[PDB]
């Protein structure tokens, strides 16, 4: 099981091309790959964040 | 893609692009799109080399000065042999000087259509700031 | 748009603009508006590159010196091949020197028609000023 | 308007102004007032560029040296093509040197007819001066 | 392998590659793949010499500027005898100047296709940081 | 042995090696292996002279840049008389410049096939470090 | 004896050694061993002059670079009259530059066959070191 999910329509910093804008991607508290890119992508939320059990 | 085949034709006329792009037919008849695409890609790669330290790479918009620089570099790249005193070489050198001036913070990257470019966060970084005892306790 | 086709014609006569703008008819017959527009746009882009750090980009008015500089750069851009000793190239270099002097704070951007230009707020910034105990308590 | 068509005619004779101003008739017959006006305006714009930091822009009077400088620059602007060794170009360079010397505070702007010009308040600024306890209390 | 035979053909046309690669047939008929491979390998070795101190050696992706540099150096290597004033030699010198600028931290290695290159950990190193008494005890 | 006869033939074609190696038959017929071996040995000796202070001498692997440098120096050594303006002399000088840059720590010795070279322990040396009272007693 | 007659013949071909060594027969027929021996001895003496301050004089082994340098100097010594622009003189000057670089500690004397040369004890000297009270009493 993976612990870590953000499902409150919450905002996170995801960078597409030359800018970082609101979007929900990985949104997990565990990492095995893309750690250096995840840091920029996984900036903790701006707004209310609540976690669930995807169990994927 | 800071410049396109249309931009090259407009800046240097279609005849010159045909002459410097068609390498298999003598006299030239058609413009080779692959060669022009490679030249434009090389110009963009050089410009990114110059601009990587101050702005984001995948620019969402192309500033006009960037279009002129890309067109000039692409045309200079379409010449198999380019001597030192060729005026096209001098134009390429002037454009490279403009790029270097931009990189060294002496020139600013202008407006794209109405909004500013996107500078990188290189200057933003500061430690964090520890100022307890100053929060209206 | 610091200069227009009318300005180019007035500064360099309509014959020269026709000769350097009509690339498909020999002898030239008409002035190509698209080519002139692109040349003027490139001149404006270079000028903005030089002026971005001291004034606002979308200027609401065009200073006269800016008109002369734009006309010169636009005419220099209408030449497909421009050698070093061509006098038009020397005029372009002098105008670029004027632009660089303006950027480095050695020359001021003059009046547009009656009012001053709009300098940027780069110099304005100061921290804020903490001067409690000095407010006539 | 630091110089007029009368000043240009007086300084360079009416024949030369006619020759360098009439671009549509060969041989020249009349002096084109619009071209002369644009050249004079460009000269005034350059002079204002040089003088904006030390004096007010809309000068109410024209100093005589300013008249000579404007006439020279206007005549130099009436040449479509101007080479480096052309004596008119050298005269323009000397006048620009005079303007730069004025801007850098090495030369003073002379009398207009009987009174001084109007310097800007750039040097005037001082904080305010806090000298309580020294007001004969 | 920052460049391939296809890249060389596209940049310099197949005729020139055939002429400078076929050494046994006069006139040339086919492109010798072994010679081209060795030239490309030598260009890659020089580029790695220049880039070893700032990035990882076995790059997983080839930046576009790297492709242009490799193509130029490979073509310059295909000449048995290369004089100083040969334009190909000048192009090789310019590319080497670009490489040196990259090595000295004046130019950045651009995007490969969409992501950044992989800089080495040379700057990362710090001792460790001993800050006991500051861990919220 | 950073380069072999095969490398020399591949880089300079077998005809040129035959011409500069066969000294007893006119016209040349065969490549003298002893002369080529001595030239390659001399090139290796010079390269070791340049690289002795930063890497181990008996390298277990030959970096590609080292192969190119050795081939160039060996070819330059096969000329009994070599003038200053001979292009082969210029190539040898450029390769020597590369070697000097490597020695002075401005260029890194690249990968051999997949692994790094073996730098010497010159920088490793430190006294030993006396830090009693800091061993968690 | 860093080089022998065999080395000179191999490096410069037997014909040239015969031509520059036989002074009594015209045309030359045989190589004079005494003259070659004296030239080699003079080259060795110069090399020892350059290397006396960093290595032992009676070297038990001859490094390969030393062989090349000795051969070049010996050949240069076999010319009764040697002008400045003679290429052999330039080669001798380059070899002397290599020797000077070795002496000034910018180049290292390479391996002889498998082992290092024998540096002198010039750097070893230190007073002795008085550190009583630090011998675990």
């Amino acid at each position: 099981e993976v612990e870590g999910v953000f499902v409150r329509a919450t905002v996170e910093r995801r960078c597409r091309a030359g800018f970082c804008f609101d979007k929900e991607g990985q949104g997990f508290a565990d990492g095995v790959l893309s750690d250096e890119q995840l840091e920029a992508l996984e900036s903790d939320p701006l707004l209310k964040v609540e976690r669930c059990t995807f169990s994927g | 893609s800071y410049c396109t085949l249309a931009d090259l034709i407009e800046q240097y006329s279609e005849q010159k692009i045909r002459e410097v792009s068609d390498r298999v037919n003598k006299p030239a008849t058609t413009i080779d799109t692959v060669i022009v695409d490679r030249a434009i890609a090389d110009a963009d790669s050089e410009i990114d080399l110059h601009l990587h330290g101050r702005y984001q790479l995948p620019l969402a918009s192309v500033p006009t000065a960037l279009k002129r620089i890309a067109c000039g570099l692409a045309y200079a790249n379409l010449h198999i042999v380019l001597k030192e005193e060729n005026p096209v070489y001098k134009t390429a050198e002037h454009l490279r000087k403009l790029l270097s001036g931009i990189a060294n913070g002496k020139l600013s990257l202008a407006l794209d259509a109405d909004g500013k470019p996107a500078p990188v966060a290189n200057t933003v970084q500061i430690s964090e700031g520890r100022n307890d005892w100053g929060a209206d306790w």
